[PDB]
């Protein structure tokens, strides 16, 4: 028996869409990943244990002699001593703090953990923060709402076997986030020729004209969506819908209104 | 005889695992039976607050992030909501496409729930390692359709992989499992454990395919991106090659449903027949789904192929029409400000106010939705009772089939066993309808590819969007003022099922269902999980 690296996965202020994204991996599939590559030692969505049993699985993982890597999904609600987001009677901020302290590395899966995400959007009633900000620690950011499993699993494999990947100014691996959505968009020749859909009902839309006038944020968003696709079949612009900018920090406020450019 | 201890005292389970989100369950137990219960949601985000003052067109993209498990459904409810507010009727192709994406969501969501969320409450994975792979193959060849995945060779390979994993000492997601070392509440023969475990792993591959199918129409999964005000954006989704690949993927997923999910479900239900007397509630609500006329909320309610309705006091003889004006939410026992009780969602108020953990006066981030004073169970069991009661042909045939196979009366469906069976029943029915629904849209889209209607933003207006999501009756409600969001309220299936007590102090469905739960082992209270998991909890949904 070859020992497999321990992974602890925490869920904070999140919609579980990042967990769902992750399990869409096909290189390898999730079963192979967790049976052959890593030891996924805590994961509320799929783990067998509950309550005190689950809390004890976490503690055992955190005290493991070989150490562990930390995955964090979701932002940290900080209002009222972190009490608006709790697990096992403890503020999310407290548990994430304790787990980060000894982690070999921290991967933030999704725009929520990376940057604060949907709950952080104005007026931010829960005082939600991204992990790096709330804890004061360096994170490897895998953003998108949710990120492609290709990006998350690729980063995880890379960190286990090669080291910390080259990151851009926002903490994102250049391997996946180095290029604009816009630069790999098949509608680009339409954009260049100023061939735009004015509405979704228009003949221009039916003809697959560029979606810039309908609010597309591809020109200001770093992600690999048109190059790798999602689910082996599609991406939003191919489905005739503008990019929302969902891999950019605070996109909820910087990219809105979604159907405009102002 | 259902195992049960003599335990008297409190039991808290936090976290409730294998659900979406953050749930604490507290119960009082006497003589090994639950005598009181509290359902305590542990996270608040405040999407309704965030939406205030924003572009109504933006709502769907925020609200979709209520949940990534029931991804899509909130984007659809918001789109329906805003369509209704601007008074636009969507083109026929858009209704069809939006409904197929919902169908694809049901298939993905239910399959993952049964295997990856629920099964570990009933299946002892480590006992699968005690099985003879050959006896197990023999058993599978007699309780299920013939298939290579069920061969002695395939089952031995599963067992070998599990054996190597367990003997490694790193149990991963099975660390501290309630079934480790055996458990009195786990009844299945080792052979059934092995069959179910093999399918659990196959299901991990099959859900990828279910999501690919969904993404052909939805642009991606999780979090679709094809709906717009006035219809849909995905012209390519009406064309021949993608629809043929959509059909093929759906057929593979439905073969797995028919070959694995339903037979596993029925085998489990067969061994846990006592759970047909545990965890029942009395009132059921559905807004219906899969409508032939989605021009208005009233039309949706009327023409949903999975029908809408209201059953009270378990009376299948009296299905009432849905009164959308009778819906309101209480906050008495919730972490919100004083004076917010009895609000219709158009007048909804979200003023968060936390107190302390396990304050019996305020113990959940969920509001308490009520219908004329009454709590309402929503979801597959609600849809099943309503469709059955109305004599919906597919539901009548499948329900009676299940009742015939299990040898139980229809009254045994008001239970945790019933709740679990119902989820499988509607999955088979969605599967039986896919080819007809795809043909309808292919045929229609090929004659004319109109997918989005023209519309204008009104200065002041209101609208409601209804959907029956996988977990049940979902509604989004908007007040528009100055062309902006003045109020946007979500009332979500899990809010109905798992919220706290209403203003009368009356327990919610889940809290009521928990009363009388037997606890064989207070150290490892799997019976609480069984009932809670049966409702398919989604806490990010219920609280938003
Ligand atoms: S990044 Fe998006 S998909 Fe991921 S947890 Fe946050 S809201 Fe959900
Ligand atoms: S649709 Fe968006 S990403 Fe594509 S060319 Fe136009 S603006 Fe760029
Ligand atoms: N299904 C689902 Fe999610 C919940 N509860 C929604 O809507
Ligand atoms: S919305 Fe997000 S998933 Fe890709 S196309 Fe735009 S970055
Ligand atoms: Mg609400
Ligand atoms: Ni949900």
């Amino acid at each position: 028996a070859k020992h497999r690296p321990s992974v602890v996965w925490l869920h904070n202020a999140e919609c579980t869409g990042c967990t769902e994204a992750a399990i869409r991996t096909i290189k390898p599939y999730i079963d192979a990943l967790i049976l052959d590559t890593i030891s996924l030692d805590y994961q509320e969505t799929i783990m067998a244990a509950a309550g005190e049993a689950a809390e004890a699985a976490l503690h055992q993982a955190l005290e493991g002699k070989d150490g562990y890597y930390l995955v964090v999904e979701g932002g940290l609600p900080t209002i009222d001593g972190g009490q608006w987001g709790m697990v096992a009677g403890h503020p999310m901020i407290e548990t994430t703090k304790k787990a980060a302290a000894k982690a070999k590395g921290i991967i933030c899966i999704g725009t929520c953990s990376a940057y604060g995400g949907v709950q952080k959007a104005k007026p931010n009633p829960s005082q939600a923060k991204g992990v790096s900000e709330a804890l004061g620690v360096k994170t490897i950011n895998i953003p998108g709402c949710p990120p492609n499993p290709i990006n998350f699993v690729g980063a995880v494999v890379h960190v286990l076997t090669k080291g910390i990947p080259d990151l851009d100014e926002n903490g994102r691996p250049k391997l996946f986030y180095g290029e604009l959505v816009h630069d790999n968009c098949p509608r680009l020749p339409h954009f260049e020729a100023s061939e735009f859909a004015p509405s979704f009902d228009s003949e221009e839309a039916k003809k697959g004209f560029c979606l810039y006038e309908l609010g597309c944020k591809g020109p200001v968003t770093y992600n690999n969506c048109p190059k790798v696709l999602f689910n082996q079949v599609n991406w939003p612009v191919q489905a005739g819908h503008p990019c929302l900018g969902c891999s950019e920090p605070d996109f909820w406020d910087t990219m809105t209104p979604f159907y405009e450019q102002g | 005889p259902t195992p049960q201890s003599t335990f008297t005292g409190p039991i808290v389970v936090d976290p409730i695992t294998r659900i979406e989100g953050h749930l604490r369950i507290m119960v009082e137990v006497e003589n090994g039976k639950v005598k009181d219960a509290w359902s305590s949601s542990q996270l608040f985000r405040g999407l309704e607050i965030i939406l205030k003052g924003r572009d109504p067109r933006d709502a769907q993209h925020f609200t979709q992030r209520a949940c990534g498990i029931c991804t899509y459904v909130h984007a659809l409810a918001s789109s329906r909501c805003v369509d209704d507010a601007v008074k636009v009727s969507i083109p026929a192709n858009a209704r069809m496409m939006r409904n197929l994406v919902m169908a694809s969501q049901y298939l993905h969501d239910h399959l993952v729930h049964f295997y990856h969320f629920h099964a570990l409450d009933w299946v002892d994975v480590t006992a699968a390692l005690k099985a003879d792979p050959n006896k197990a193959a023999k058993l599978a060849a007699s309780i299920a359709p013939a298939r290579p995945g069920n061969s002695a060779k395939a089952l031995k390979a599963v067992q070998d992989k599990l054996k190597a994993f367990v003997e490694s000492g790193q149990l991963g997601i099975f660390t501290n499992a309630y079934f480790l070392g055996g458990h009195k509440a786990y009844y299945l023969p080792p052979e059934v454990d092995l069959i179910a475990t093999a399918h659990y792993l196959e299901a991990l591959h099959m859900q990828v395919k279910a999501a690919s199918a969904m993404a052909i129409l939805g642009g991606k999964n999780p979090h679709t991106q094809f709906t717009v005000v006035g219809g849909c954006s995905n012209y390519q989704g009406l064309t021949k090659d993608p629809l043929a690949n959509y059909l093929a993927l759906s057929k593979e997923v439905c073969q797995f449903v028919n070959e694995c999910y339903i037979p596993d479900l029925l085998a489990v239900a067969g061994f846990y027949k006592d759970w047909g007397g545990i965890g029942g509630t009395s009132n059921y609500l559905a807004f219906g789904e899969f409508a032939t006329d989605d021009s208005s909320p009233e039309k949706h309610l009327a023409t949903s192929q999975f029908p809408s309705g209201v059953i009270t006091g378990r009376d299948l003889g009296k299905v009432d029409n849905v009164d959308l004006g009778a819906i309101y939410e209480d906050v008495k026992y919730s972490w919100y400000a004083p004076g917010g009780d009895g609000k219709h969602p158009y007048d909804g108020v979200t003023d968060p106010k936390y107190t302390k953990l396990d304050d019996k006066d305020h113990y959940s981030w969920m509001k308490a939705p009520r219908y004329k004073g009454k709590a309402m169970e929503v979801g597959p069991l609600a849809r099943t009772f309503i469709a059955y009661a109305k004599g919906q042909p597919d539901f009548k045939k499948v329900v009676d089939m299940v009742l015939g196979k299990l040898s139980v009366p229809a009254t045994a469906l008001h239970s945790t066993l019933g709740r679990t069976a119902a989820r499988g029943i509607e999955t088979a029915i969605v599967c039986a309808n896919m080819e007809k629904w795809i043909k309808e849209m292919a045929d229609s889209g090929a004659k004319d590819n109109t997918l989005c209607a023209k519309w204008e933003m009104p200065e002041e207006s209101k609208g409601v969007g209804l959907a029956d999501a996988p977990r049940g009756a979902l509604s989004h409600w908007i007040r528009i003022k100055g062309k902006k969001i003045d109020n946007f309220q979500l009332v979500v299936p899990s809010t109905w099922n798992l919220g706290p007590r209403g203003a009368q102090g009356d327990k919610s469905p889940v809290e009521e269902a928990l009363i009388g739960t037997p606890i064989a082992d207070p150290k490892r209270p799997v019976e609480i999980l069984r009932t809670v998991h049966a409702f398919d909890p989604c806490i990010a949904c219920g609280v938003h």
